[PDB]
């Protein structure tokens, strides 16, 4: 259940480890997709049977005013539940300080980050996904 | 109408997050940028259309 | 900062309004894991040669 | 010596340079509990390959449905020999247990088919095993 | 004139509900858009001339100096790969 | 890979004692099959 | 029209165990293709 450098019967990789539901024949060491990449793989002190999946990741879509206008900017996690990006807390953008959040909101598309949800409607200013928008302006609705 | 939006990290089809593979990749040059730019020109027009 | 990530992806120190796509989050591991059979005994190679 | 016993091999008259012996468990003996006139039919195949011999084979309960039957299985990997030799013809062991010099009449019967340089298509269910196949020639 | 088109727009309901066919110029599109990424999943297990596909297998085996030239092998055919992706994806854009 | 054709001929040997057989070729290999019981 | 992939959140929870070995649509994403939404929802289509 942790993101670890693995290497069985000298097969190095990077990946989180779970117990499969898969039934190796005895003859069988390694479980394979679409792609020939190991998949699964039967741990030899033991025999149990390991599934084998990438790390958590995805795209990432940074959302900005005009530079001029401002440089404070949201961040779009692609795909990803807001339940994760937490759990994404090392990382490939070493900017950690967005994790601070306070403002996380859940879209369909990802999970927004630094944009506050609001419920009135506007024209769409900056295109999200699945019907979010996002802009810049003051709300003060009080 | 349109057709689903799509998305491609080059940098993570081509190399399985190796980082000599990802120096190798980038003696190719913009080669991986262009196939971004010109997958982001299909996604943002199916909004259009 | 996220900013100055787009900056180097559009080669540019001014960024219009908009959404820029940026290279991929991966959370990355934090220990090696390696599992040979815990087989005791040297082999016969010092017979051989 | 109070048992049964190989007396005699016939088979070989000398056995002159020996260069690779074994011993095992395998090569698919019998079901258990057994069921009135119920058989097994016993599938090998026999692989010569750049210099390795590779055994595979497979169990079958069958019934009283005729024989060879029209529906699907597939051979696991039992061994791989690492003999070295040229293969180019084969025989198969009878061994009529000598009740009263005695040789009292024992009949068998068996299929023999040769294999081919073949492309095929094989389907795995979602339990990993194959379950039917093409032969992209037929 | 209404009990002809009551009537008519009542038969929209069964070409709809009777045949499987009906929206076939629609789901061509779902079709296409699956089977080139399934194709482009499927040319990751495409050798190119390297000792493997796998390139761990290639990073497990050989030090730099030819796991380069094993890998290099892999780089060119997996980008053609999204070269011709790209470039039938853009074919197709263009035709929607 | 060498494997058997389907729907393919093959020879199915009756074998008897009573109280003839030439030896047999194995080109590319066998599939070899038995259904008689009793380990004879 | 059986639609492949709206692009809707994929919680890693789905991908792992069964799933991924039968459905290309985990496949793909964890070779980094990846499906989008579209700006306008279903619902908002239908009530233009
Ligand atoms: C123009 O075309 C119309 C059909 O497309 C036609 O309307 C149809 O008229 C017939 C009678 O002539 C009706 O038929 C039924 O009439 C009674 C029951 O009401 C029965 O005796 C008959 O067996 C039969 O069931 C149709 O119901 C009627 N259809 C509609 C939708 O109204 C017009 O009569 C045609 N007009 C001219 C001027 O020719
Ligand atoms: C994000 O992930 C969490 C799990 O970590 C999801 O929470 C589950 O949601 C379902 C449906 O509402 C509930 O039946 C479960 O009991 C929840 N489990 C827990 C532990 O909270 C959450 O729904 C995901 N969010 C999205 C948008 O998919
Ligand atoms: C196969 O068997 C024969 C018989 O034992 C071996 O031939 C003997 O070889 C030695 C050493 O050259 C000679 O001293 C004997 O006179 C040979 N005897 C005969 C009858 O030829 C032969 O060497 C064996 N083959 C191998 C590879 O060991
Ligand atoms: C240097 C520069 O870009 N200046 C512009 C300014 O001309 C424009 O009036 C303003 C509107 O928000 O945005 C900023
Ligand atoms: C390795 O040691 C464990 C006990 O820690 C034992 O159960 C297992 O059989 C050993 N592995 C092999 C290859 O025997
Ligand atoms: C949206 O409106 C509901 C009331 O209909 C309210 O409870 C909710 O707090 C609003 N959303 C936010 C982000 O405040
Ligand atoms: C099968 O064997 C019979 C002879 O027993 C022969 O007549 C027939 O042509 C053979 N067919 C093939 C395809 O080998």
């Amino acid at each position: 259940n942790k993101c670890v450098n693995f290497n069985f019967n000298g097969l190095t990789g990077t990946g989180v480890l779970t117990e499969s539901n898969k039934k190796f024949l005895p003859f069988q060491q390694f479980g394979r997709d679409i792609a020939d990449t190991t998949d699964a793989v039967r741990d030899p002190q033991t025999l149990e049977i390991l599934d084998i999946t990438p790390c958590s990741f995805g795209g990432v879509s940074v959302i900005t005013p005009g530079t001029n206008t401002s440089n404070q900017v949201a961040v779009l996690y692609q795909g990803v539940n807001c339940t994760e990006v937490p759990v994404a807390i090392q990382l490939t953008p070493t900017w950690r300080v967005y994790s601070t959040g306070s403002n996380v909101f859940q879209t369909r598309a990802g999970c927004l980050i630094g944009a506050e949800y609001v419920n009135n409607s506007y024209e769409c200013d900056i295109p999200i996904g699945a019907g979010i928008c996002a802009s810049y302006q003051t709300q003060t609705k009080s | 109408v349109s057709m689903t939006k799509t998305s491609v990290d080059c940098t993570m089809y081509i190399c399985g997050d190796s980082t000599e593979c990802s120096n190798l990749l980038l003696q190719y040059g913009s080669f991986c940028t262009q196939l971004k730019r010109a997958l982001t020109g299909i996604a943002v027009e199916q909004d259009k259309n | 900062d996220p900013l100055s990530e787009t900056k180097c992806t559009l080669k540019s120190f001014t960024v219009e309004k908009g959404i820029y796509q940026t290279s991929n989050f991966r959370v990355q591991p934090t220990e090696s894991i390696v599992r040979f059979p815990n087989i005791t005994n040297l082999c016969p190679f010092d017979e051989v040669f | 010596n109070k048992s049964w016993m190989e007396s005699e091999f016939r088979v070989y008259s000398s056995a002159n340079n020996c260069t690779f012996e074994y011993v095992s468990q395998p090569f698919l003996m019998d079901l258990e509990g057994k069921q009135g006139n119920f058989k097994n039919l016993r599938e090998f195949v026999f692989k010569n390959i750049d210099g390795y011999f590779k055994i595979y084979s497979k169990h079958t309960p069958i019934n009283l449905g005729r024989d060879l039957p029209q529906g699907f299985s597939a051979l696991e990997p039992l061994v791989d020999l690492p003999i070295g030799i040229n293969i180019t013809r084969f025989q198969t062991l009878l061994a009529l247990h000598r009740s009263y010099s005695g040789w009292t009449a024992g009949a068998a019967a068996y299929y023999v088919g040769y294999l081919q340089p073949r492309t095929f298509l094989l389907k795995y269910n979602e339990n990993g095993t194959i379950t039917d196949a093409v032969d992209c020639a037929l | 004139i209404a009990n002809q088109f009551n009537s008519a727009i009542g038969k929209i309901q069964d070409s709809l509900s009777s045949t499987a066919s009906a929206l076939g110029k629609l789901q061509d599109v779902v079709n296409h858009n699956a089977q080139a990424l399934n194709t482009l999943v499927k040319q990751l297990s495409s050798k190119f001339g390297a000792i493997s596909s796998v390139l761990n297998d290639i990073l497990s085996r050989l030090d730099k100096v030819e796991a380069e030239v094993q890998i290099d092998r892999l780089i060119t055919g997996r980008l053609q790969s999204l070269q011709t992706y790209v470039t039938q994806q853009l074919i197709r854009a263009a035709e929607i | 890979d060498l494997f058997l054709p389907f729907f393919s001929n093959v020879t199915w040997f009756h074998a008897i004692h009573v109280s003839d057989n030439p030896v047999l070729p194995f080109n590319d290999g066998v599939y070899f099959a038995s259904t008689e019981k009793s380990n004879i | 029209v059986t639609l492949a992939d709206a692009g809707f959140i994929k919680q890693y929870g789905d991908c792992l165990g069964d799933i991924a070995a039968r459905d290309l649509i985990c496949a793909q994403k964890f070779n980094g293709l990846t499906v989008l939404p579209p700006l306008l929802t279903d619902e908002m289509i239908a009530q233009y």
